[PDB]
């Protein structure tokens, strides 16, 4: 049903002038919203829920599935994070261009306790199937079908961590507790994301000129 | 829209 | 699971269940009525607070920093216990969302803060999982301004794992109401918010009253 | 910081 090796498979898949950290950033998300895609296909299940279904939960839930793909790929950066790009962000740059809060919070709360804990990535594919299978998101057919598929991960993930990790006792909660800061974190971010927009004087690109015009 | 539509076509 | 943890949420049932009763158009007032409740509330949410096993511990500002911005979350919580699907009401007198829309409120922060309750009552949660979800709810390491992160992330755990055994014992065929619950938290980060831009709203109005609510909601 | 220093040191 929603096996943790499928999920796994999918997150390696999708495995990989001047330097201004807005420019580079946005560069960078653009990359990855198109192979975003390509990893939201390969997650059991996404395929098969209807079109308007699975774009309103790609459409509520990239922001928080780059970010947390980010941390975790940022994992032995120091005061920073990797973009997708191989360019870097350092706190430095994020705070001189406005982003400093969060940015920093993105390293506490993020990059860092996926050190501290070592999240392996199985782990971080089922968090963002989780993430994925959002059934608060305004507009779906179906939110119980959204919710039970989260579920299904839930149950695999949890499964998983008395595999992988058996005495660690906690593991799953320690996973999810990640989640409530991902997304207090995510809506922050977004606000920035638009306010660079409406400027207009940082360079978006046609996918995520898309994602950000509701 | 229009681009993740034909993405996820 | 442990004895211990059967008395550490046998004491907190007490605790929620005790602090949850010292008892309380020219029609604006409406509004200053919404006002005069969520007081009480943040009265009931130190007031919880407080007798928490380790929450005076902690430097102040500390559990300042948390009552400040678990706040709503735990007034969404109790909004969402005290709600009764018939009505599509909340609780002798009772609260549509007409009478939402009558204060100031008038836009859609009410349709989250109603949808949410109809949420959190179809899990059919009681007494114990509910102030454990609010004690969880209160020790968020990542609140704004905070000290001892490790200290608060720490006796957080300590209710996440009371709650995860309290509810395989209890829900022994539904042991997905464990990250569920949890999960719920997420949902709550987003009212929250939802909440500031109602708050955001209004203070354009400008109303603001309270001391205590721009106290908390850092007005 | 204030009326919720009252309500805590009580
Ligand atoms: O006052 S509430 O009705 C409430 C009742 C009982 C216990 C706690 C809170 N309430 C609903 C909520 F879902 F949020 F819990 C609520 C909370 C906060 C507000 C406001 O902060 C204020 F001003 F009304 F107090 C505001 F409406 F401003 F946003 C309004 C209603
Ligand atoms: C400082 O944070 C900003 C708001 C500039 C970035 C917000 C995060 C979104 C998801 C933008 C993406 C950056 C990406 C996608 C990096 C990457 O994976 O390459």
């Amino acid at each position: 049903e929603m096996p943790v090796d499928r999920i796994l498979e999918a997150e390696l898949a999708v495995e990989q002038s001047p330097n201004d950290p807005v420019t580079n950033i946005c560069q960078a998300a653009d990359k990855q919203l198109f192979t975003l895609v390509e990893w939201a296909k390969r997650i059991p299940h996404f395929s098969s829920l209807p079109l308007d279904d699975q774009v309103i939960l790609l459409r509520a839930g990239w922001n928080e599935l780059l970010i947390a793909s980010f941390s975790h790929r940022s994992i032995d950066v120091r005061d920073g994070i990797l973009l997708a790009t191989g360019l870097h962000v350092h706190r430095n740059s994020a705070h001189s261009a406005g982003v400093g809060a969060i940015f920093d919070r993105v390293l506490t709360e993020l990059v860092s306790k996926m050190r501290d804990m070592r999240m392996d990535k199985t782990e971080l594919g089922c968090l963002r199937a989780i993430i994925l299978f959002n059934p608060d998101a305004k507009g779906l057919s179906n939110p119980s079908e959204v919710e039970v598929l989260r579920e299904k991960v839930y149950a695999s993930l949890e499964t998983y961590c008395k595999q992988k990790y058996p005495e660690q006792q906690g593991r799953f909660a320690k996973l999810l507790l990640r989640l409530p800061a991902l997304r207090s974190i995510g809506l922050k971010c977004l606000e920035h994301l638009f306010f660079f927009k409406l400027i207009g004087d940082t360079p978006i690109d046609t996918f995520l000129m898309e994602m950000l015009e509701a | 829209h229009k681009i993740l539509h034909r993405l996820l076509q | 699971m442990s004895p211990e943890q059967l008395g550490m949420i046998e004491k907190l049932v007490a605790a929620q269940q005790q602090c949850n009763r010292r008892s309380f158009e020219a029609r604006q007032q409406r509004f200053a009525h919404f006002t005069e409740l969520a007081i009480v509330s943040v009265q009931e949410i130190v007031d919880f607070a407080k007798q928490l096993p380790g929450f005076l511990q902690l430097s102040r500002e500390d559990q300042i920093a948390l009552l400040k911005t678990s706040a709503i979350e735990v007034m969404l919580l109790e909004t969402s216990r005290r709600y009764n699907p018939g009505s599509e009401s909340i609780t002798d007198f009772s609260y549509n969302r007409e009478d939402f829309a009558k204060a100031g409120l008038q836009v859609e922060f009410i349709n989250p803060i109603f949808e949410f309750s109809r949420a959190m009552n179809e899990l059919q949660l009681n007494d114990a999982e509910f102030a454990l979800l609010i004690a969880i709810s209160i020790f968020s390491a990542d609140r704004p301004n905070v000290q001892d992160q490790l200290q608060v992330e720490r006796l957080q755990h300590t209710y996440v794992e009371a709650l995860h055994a309290y509810v395989s014992i209890h829900h022994p065929h539904d042991r997905l109401m464990f990250p569920r619950m949890l999960m719920k938290l997420v949902s709550l980060r987003t009212l929250s918010s939802v909440h500031s831009e109602q708050v955001f709203a209004l203070r354009l109005q400008d109303k603001k009253l309270p001391p205590l609510l721009s106290e908390i909601w850092d007005v």
